[PDB]
RNA sequence: AGAGUGUAGCUUAAAAGCACCCAACUUACACUUAGGAGAUUCAAUUGACGCUCUGA
């Protein structure tokens, strides 16, 4: 009677952990709802991955969640909060190590 | 302090004109109340 | 039952032509708006006293049922409970004239 | 300790007649039909005032005023009852119709053996009738009438304790419906007093601050 | 993660309350639902006489469920608005009953009728 | 008479920030947008105008 459910794994979750060097355009973690969002030089797909923007090392922290206001969804759970609340999410960040380039001397003119 | 909610406004968009017409119910209690057509003194026995 | 009188009438569209002169000058609305300033004023201040009546009276009244705990042990156990009278509740307001003469009551009401 | 038990009640007249307005509240009024006027839309009084009176003036050139003045006649006809029936008595500090517009609360006089103090309603008490219950004897030994007088809850007002032995007042509150106030010239010394007064005749400081939970309108 | 001190600081539905009798226990008593009747001819004197309650009850932290109102009577029609009022303790019970006394505008009458 | 003392309603704010009032969208509240009123109790850290209490 229970027919289905043979779905095999997605094999998601964190590619690159922390402190790891991590190149631009590197997955870091696949997700299938918002378990870490983006933060510092981090990009979000279609699908909610977090993929790497600039060449650095992934750190992962604790800051505040503003949602956006047009987000009706998280605005109206925001606004039945008590008054000291304060919600958390985990952001992903990379912090770039290169500089985005130096100057150069090309001839004396 | 009767006063406080009596100082009013129609906060309607379609409502025609409304005259303050002073009412008395049965007994001599002289209430304004708006009501069209000014008749200035309402009455039921 | 969900029937109300919040519709508005189906007559208050059509003859819109009553009133297509709103002006006014510039000093009538200097008024009106020093008017809406003195009457923010003044609510507040209207409001500020009853948030004294308010406060003050409770004040007294937690130091009464204070004073009633202290100097008496069983009668401020009982002065928490509630009335059983206060269910059918009703009050009129305030008029002009306290009623009148004997009499006079007409209209054919029809 | 010794407690002399002595339970009381401020009664409290609610106005019968509303306040009158404010210099700036009349502008307010009159401001707030102005904008409500502007804001109304086509009233069936002047749909048979304006338009009529064109057509009116239509075939002359080829009623409604009638109709307002039958309303001026009758509104100046049956003539108003007396919003001031106080400026004409200004002594009669024993009536019901003392003060329309204000808060009223009976007030009376009663001598002791030391003491000759003009009181609000106090009763003695025993503990075995209710606290509530001694406030609703109080409306009928001292005022000796057929009032209806009606209690909210059963908490307190007001609490000023004096001693000589030991002693407190019990101040409670509650409203005449109406009031049966048979022989209103009674041999007692009954004031019913809005606020000013209340600081003329009970002096002390256990009867001068009655008026910290009356309201204050 | 669970095995780290920073383990639930983004829970937040134990901060939501996502989903009546006269409440008088043993000391703590408290009213049921109530409902405030004011009926008036005057819709303006009704509506706003039906906001200064709401207005009184938001600062005195007194939860209104409902503020509907009842439909009227061709009598001349009389317009009547509920105010559902719930919760009061021993010392506000007649405070807050004697200042909705203490400001009805011109010969509204209230009411403290009760559910259903 | 004595003690505690004291910035608008509150402030381990130092002339501030929240609370607060009206108007318009809202049945209404709420939100928002337009506006509104505000204080260091006076005199040289000190002394005496005001409030709270313990007394007669
Ligand atoms: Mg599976
Ligand atoms: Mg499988």
């Amino acid at each position: 009677k229970n027919l289905g459910g043979k779905s095999s794994g997605r094999r998601q979750g964190i590619k690159k952990m922390e402190g790891h060097y991590v190149h631009a355009g590197n997955i870091i973690a696949t997700q299938r709802h918002f378990r870490w969002h983006p933060g510092a030089h981090v990009g979000v797909g279609k699908n909610k991955c977090l993929y790497a923007l600039e060449e650095g090392i992934v750190r992962y922290t604790k800051e505040v969640y503003v949602p956006h206001p047009r987000n009706t969804e998280a605005v109206d759970l925001i606004t039945r909060l008590p008054k000291g609340a304060v919600l958390y999410k985990t952001f992903v960040h990379v912090v770039p190590a290169k500089p985005e380039g130096t100057f150069k001397l090309v001839a004396m003119l | 302090d009767s006063s406080r909610a009596s100082l009013t406004r129609v906060h309607r968009q379609a409502y025609a004109r409304l005259y303050p017409v002073l009412l008395v119910k049965q007994d001599g209690s002289t209430i304004h109340i708006r009501y069209r057509e000014p008749r200035r003194m309402l009455a039921m026995p | 039952i969900p029937i109300e009188d919040f519709i508005t009438p189906l007559k208050f569209l059509d003859k819109a032509r009553e009133r297509p002169q709103v002006e006014l000058t510039f000093e009538e609305t200097e008024r009106r708006a020093l008017l809406l300033k003195k009457w923010s004023l003044y609510k507040q201040q209207e409001r500020k006293m009853e948030r004294d009546t308010i406060r003050a009276m409770l004040e007294a009244q937690q130091e009464a049922l204070e004073e009633l705990q202290l100097e008496s042990p069983k009668l401020h156990a009982e002065a928490i409970k509630r009335d059983p009278n206060l269910f059918p509740f009703e009050k009129e307001g305030p008029h002009y004239t306290p009623p009148i003469p004997n009499y006079q009551p007409p209209e054919g009401r029809y | 300790s010794p407690w002399r038990l002595l339970g009381a009640l401020c009664l409290q007249r609610p106005p019968v007649v509303s306040k009158p307005l404010t210099p700036l509240q009349e502008e307010m009024a009159s401001l707030l039909q102005q904008i409500e006027i502007e804001r109304s839309l086509y009233s069936d009084h002047e749909l048979r005032a304006l338009d009529e009176n064109q057509r009116l003036a239509k075939k002359k050139a080829d009623l409604a005023q009638d109709l307002e003045d039958m309303w001026e006649q009758k509104f100046l006809q049956f003539k108003l009852g007396a919003r001031i029936t106080e400026a004409d008595e200004k002594n009669d500090r024993t009536s019901l119709n003392r003060k329309l517009d204000r808060n009223l609360v009976l007030l009376v006089r009663e001598k002791f053996g030391d003491q000759d103090v003009w009181i609000l309603p106090q009763a003695e008490w025993q503990p075995g009738e209710t606290l509530r219950g001694t406030a609703e004897r109080t409306l009928a030994t001292l005022s000796e009438n057929n009032m209806e007088a009606k209690f909210l809850g059963n908490a307190p007002c007001g609490h000023y304790t004096f001693k000589f032995l030991g002693a407190k007042v019990f101040f409670f509150k509650a409203l005449l419906l109406t009031g049966d106030f048979s022989q209103a010239g009674n041999k007692g010394h009954h004031v019913w007093v809005t606020k000013d007064e209340l600081g003329d005749y009970l002096k002390p400081k256990y009867l001068a601050q009655v008026r910290r939970f009356v309201s204050d309108l | 993660y669970k095995t780290k001190p920073t383990h639930g600081i983004g829970k937040y539905k134990h901060l939501i309350k996502a989903e009546v009798r006269a409440i008088n226990l043993g000391t703590d008593y408290e009213y049921g639902v109530l409902n405030i009747h004011l009926t008036a001819y005057d819709m303006t004197l009704a509506e706003s006489y039906a906001q200064y309650v709401h207005n009184l009850c938001n600062s005195l932290s007194i939860k209104v469920e409902e503020s509907y109102a009842m439909p009227t009577k061709t009598i001349l029609t009389t317009h009547e608005r509920v105010v559902q009022i719930s919760g009061l303790s021993a010392t506000f019970a007649e405070i807050f009953l004697e200042i909705i006394q203490s400001s009805l505008p011109e010969g509204v009458r209230l009411s403290v009728k009760e559910h259903t």
